[PDB]
């Protein structure tokens, strides 16, 4: 049901955000951890 | 909700993009840029935890 | 030389819509799958704009203001329109525009020309030999000084044809900024009778000239002894332009396709 | 800058660094070579057809020459000492051996020695109101130097001559010519001449030995419009062999930057240039001798971090490369 | 932000640094102030996650 | 009332109205090809 966006995975707005020094860091705790 | 994205931001390449000039102007400014370093790296620490 | 023709129907003039028209490309840098906010002359969107028409009888040429530049169209078949006068006071005090684009060449004067009460031009009418041959060039008089000239290549354009249901559909806008005459252009096939097609077109940048000269009225020149002859079913729209912000947008592949009259 | 352990003590100004992981300064793949493209215009560029014409003319009638498609050198005439002022206002004069203009525009007149202060642009005054008026966001230069002995006669060459009254100021790069009276007194004239019906011109008394301020000068305006055209005029550079896929600085008509150019799938429509971004920086350019359009991607960066132990226990550190392949490691600010 | 043009490396390739020093020092406080006020605005909202 | 390491005097003779550009920061001949003064200059200018 939620859409997000801006996974931004090197080579979109996103790559634009990318080369102007705009970074997304990863979470600590994945998407499987959290589910045990 | 519980968190949001960790964003991370580096000055040297958003305000004086690759130009020396405008960085040596810079730092005339003093320290603003580990300030702002400071306050989003805190974020993104309040986050995990 | 010109002869004083009248032998004409007397009308009242025709006020029509501009509904969707009256936007081009503000500069020549691309963009894509953007939107785009800018301020610049534009036409209105449902303004109110006035229809002129030669039929049969009916052979319509007044001098008409020009302020702030023009958004022209014209609906025709058998190619009648030729060419355009442009000026402030016409009599040998202030240098002219002459563009005329017959079956030869695209002639185009910035000279201080010398006119009349009718400058026209014509063509004689399917004298057995299955054409119509060029027979009236009666516009100026006197030309004394001309700073730019240009004659295109030579060629030759088709001056026949008979529908009732006009296909030809040039569009322009005209502007002077810097002493710049700006020329936006368009051509389209249409499947129209008596009106202005109801829908929305880019308007490309193609021409610029740097006359810089003030311009404050204009004149139109369609195509045709003395009296007795026949005008081809044509019909042009003339509408003029407002300093107005707009919204628009660029598609993935950088057309100008869609538009916010803000 | 030695290793990442006293890059660490640099950012946080300690000799001692605690446990953790600390993000430092950024990582960029150097340009390697430069790149510069150019059109193919060849023709020098008329400019003796200016400065050396036998006759000048009236500034209120100022003759204006539109230069295009040659290739100029302004350090030619910039260093020549004759000139009594050479001053520029949207750029400055030693660029402009190396940025390519799309039209050059040259004005040309004469006028009395002490006013080529009202000849720069925001002034106001005689001339600045009534002969010859500059915008405020005026780009180009102004060349003025004395020319007393070639124009000026001991007679006096009175067919020099200016605009005293007028019915108001005018836009800039206007110019009139009339010859209607003007009306100083309230009253309407009519005819030619009467009590305060003047003539709108009047002759400076050009005459050799005069003073300094009221000597001849001739005024040459340059006004040239700037990077967002298809450009004819250039500065005399010429150009290099095209290189792809590496990371080289570009100078593109003027646009410099660095990056690497790339085969553009974009269809560009013939009468573009350019192309920007969201943030205004340019990514597709169009190449001035083959017509091909080529994509301009800015080279590799990312994050780097160091984790260390405390330096209590040992001296040992790794890095982390955030968000790329390994394989941009190697070639590595 | 009050300058002749918003890119940085136009007014590099145009002026001599002894005046583009005016015109960098006015996009270097635009620029500046705009990230501050985005700082802040997150520090906020990272209050109320 | 000011105090001063050492004063540097430098003299010379030009033409005239040139002057303006023994100013620093501006170019021309004298300025690219005979003096050039640094941009940070501290000190004056005396011509007669
Ligand atoms: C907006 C537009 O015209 N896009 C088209 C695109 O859909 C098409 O795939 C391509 C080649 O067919 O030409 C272009
Ligand atoms: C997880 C993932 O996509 N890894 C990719 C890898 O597949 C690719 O070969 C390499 C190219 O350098 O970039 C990285």
């Amino acid at each position: 049901k939620v859409t997000l966006a801006d996974a931004g995975f090197i080579k979109d707005l996103i790559c634009a955000q990318k080369f102007n020094g705009l970074t997304v860091l990863p979470p600590l705790l994945t998407d499987e951890m959290i589910a045990q | 909700p519980v968190s949001m994205t960790k964003t991370s931001v580096d000055c040297t390449m958003y305000i004086c993009g690759d130009s020396t000039e405008c960085s040596n102007l810079l730092l005339q400014y003093g320290s603003f840029c580990t300030q702002l370093n400071r306050a989003l790296t805190g974020i993104a620490v309040e986050q995990d935890k | 030389q010109c002869v004083n023709l009248t032998t004409r129907t007397q009308l009242p003039p025709a006020y029509t819509n501009s509904f969707t028209r009256g936007v081009y490309y503000p500069d020549k840098v691309f963009r894509s799958s953007v939107l785009h906010s800018t301020q610049d002359l534009f036409l209105p969107f449902f303004s109110n704009v006035t229809w002129f028409h030669a039929i049969h009888k009916r052979f319509d040429n007044p001098v008409l203001p020009f302020n702030d530049g023009v958004y022209f169209a014209s609906t025709e078949k058998s190619n009648i329109i030729r060419g355009w006068i442009f000026g402030t006071t016409l009599d040998s005090k202030t240098q002219s525009l002459l563009i005329v684009n017959n079956a030869t060449n695209v002639v185009i004067k910035v000279c201080e020309f010398q006119f009349c009460n009718d400058p026209f031009l014509g063509v004689y009418y399917h004298k057995n030999n299955k054409s119509w041959m060029e027979s009236e060039f009666r516009v100026y008089s006197s030309a004394n000084n001309c700073t730019f000239e240009y004659v295109s290549q030579p060629f030759l354009m088709d001056l026949e044809g008979k529908q009732g249901n006009f296909k030809n559909l040039r569009e322009f806008v005209f502007k002077n900024i810097d002493g710049y005459f700006k020329i936006y252009s368009k051509h389209t096939p249409i499947n129209l009778v008596r009106d202005l097609p109801q829908g929305f077109s880019a308007l490309e940048p193609l021409v610029d000239l740097p006359i810089g000269i003030n311009i404050t009225r204009f004149q139109t020149l369609l195509a045709l002894s003395s009296s007795g002859w026949t005008a081809g079913a044509a019909a042009y729209y003339v509408g003029y332009l407002q300093p107005r912000t707009f919204l628009l947008k660029y598609n993935e592949n950088g057309t100008i396709t869609d538009a916010v009259d803000c | 800058a030695l290793d990442p352990l006293s890059e660490t003590k640099c950012t946080l100004k300690s000799f001692t660094v605690e446990k953790g992981i600390y993000q430092t300064s950024n990582f960029r793949v150097q340009p390697t070579e430069s790149i510069v493209r150019f059109p193919n215009i060849t023709n020098l560029c008329p400019f003796g057809e200016v400065f050396n014409a036998t006759r000048f003319a009236s500034v209120y009638a100022w003759n204006r020459k539109r230069i295009s498609n040659c290739v100029a050198d302004y350090s030619v005439l910039y260093n020549s000492a004759s000139f009594s002022t050479f001053k520029c206002y949207g750029v400055s004069p030693t660029k402009l051996n190396d940025l390519c203009f799309t039209n050059v525009y040259a004005d040309s007149f004469v006028i009395r020695g002490d006013e080529v202060r009202q000849i720069a642009p925001g002034q106001t005054g005689v001339i600045a109101d009534y002969n010859y008026k500059l915008p405020d966001d005026f780009t180009g230069c102004v060349i003025a130097w004395n020319s007393n002995n070639l124009d000026s006669k001991v007679g006096g060459n009175y067919n020099y001559l200016y605009r005293l009254f007028r019915k108001s100021n005018l836009k800039p790069f206007e110019r009139d010519i009339s010859t209607e009276i003007y009306q100083a007194g309230s009253t309407p004239c009519n005819g030619v001449e009467g009590f305060n019906c003047y003539f709108p011109l009047q002759s400076y008394g050009f005459q050799p030995t005069n003073g300094v301020g009221y000597q001849p000068y001739r005024v040459v305006v340059l006004s040239f419009e700037l990077l967002h055209a298809p450009a004819t005029v250039c500065g005399p550079k010429k150009s290099t062999n095209l290189v792809k896929n590496k990371c080289v600085n570009f100078n593109f008509n003027g646009l410099t930057g660095t990056g690497v150019l790339t085969e553009s799938n974009k269809k560009f429509l013939p009468f573009q240039q350019f192309g920007r971004d969201i943030a205004d920086t340019t990514d597709a350019v169009r190449d001035p001798q083959t017509l091909e359009i080529l994509d301009i991607t800015p080279c590799s960066f990312g994050g780097v971090s160091v984790i260390t132990p405390g330096t209590n226990t040992s001296n040992q550190v790794a890095v982390l490369y955030q968000d790329v392949n390994c394989t941009e490691v190697p070639v590595a600010t | 932000f009050g300058a002749i043009s918003s890119v940085l490396n136009d007014i590099l390739s145009r002026l001599d640094p002894p005046e583009a020093e005016v015109q960098i020092d006015r996009l270097i406080t635009g620029r500046l102030q705009s990230l501050q006020t985005y700082v802040t605005q997150q520090l906020i909202r990272a209050a109320e996650i």
